[PDB]
């Protein structure tokens, strides 16, 4: 049905960047760290 | 009916919502050829 | 936008055929077109 959109655009932003992990652990979760999308409220409600 | 958003008081048009003293816009998107009948 | 309508067939209905002598032969169908390399489609009442 044609209406006139007005878009929202959901976005996560996983940056696992760890030191490799072939030479102690890859699955020990180095530099895994924030994996953040920006929609997150200090009160943080649930993002509806 | 004309092709201003204004237009006359391509045909366009727009359904406006305000709640208390905000006042917002809204599209209407497609617009039927012919309408026969209304309910609400 | 203005009223037309639109039917949906589907693709590819089911072909009846026939084999004898461990061989294929004849074909009852829907479309009046030689789908196999069968020479003649000789059009018949309800069909092909
Ligand atoms: C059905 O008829 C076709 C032609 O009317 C026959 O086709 C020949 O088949 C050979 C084998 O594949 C091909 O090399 C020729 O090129 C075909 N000719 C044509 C004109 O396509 C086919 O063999 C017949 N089959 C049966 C079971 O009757
Ligand atoms: C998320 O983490 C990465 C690396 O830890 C950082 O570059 C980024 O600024 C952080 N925040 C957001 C919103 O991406
Ligand atoms: C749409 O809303 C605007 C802003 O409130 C208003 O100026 C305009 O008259 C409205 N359009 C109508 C009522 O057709
Ligand atoms: C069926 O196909 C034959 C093949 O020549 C053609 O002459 C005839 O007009 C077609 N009939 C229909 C209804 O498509």
């Amino acid at each position: 049905l044609p209406v006139y959109h007005k878009h929202t655009f959901i976005v996560l932003y996983v940056d696992f960047k760890p030191q490799s992990g072939g030479g102690k652990c890859f699955n020990c979760y180095p530099a895994g760290v924030n994996i953040t999308l920006a929609n997150f409220n200090e009160t943080k409600g649930p993002l509806c | 009916n004309n092709t201003l958003v204004s237009g006359d008081a391509n045909f366009y048009c727009f359904v406006n919502t305000t709640i208390g003293n905000e006042t917002t816009s809204a599209f209407v998107g497609a617009l039927p050829k012919t309408v026969r009948e209304f309910v609400i | 936008t203005k009223g037309t309508i639109y039917s949906i067939t589907p693709c590819n209905p089911p072909d009846q055929l026939v084999v004898y002598q461990q061989a294929v032969v004849g074909a009852m169908l829907s479309e009046n077109f030689t789908s196999y390399g069968f020479s003649n489609v000789v059009e018949l009442p309800k069909f092909f």
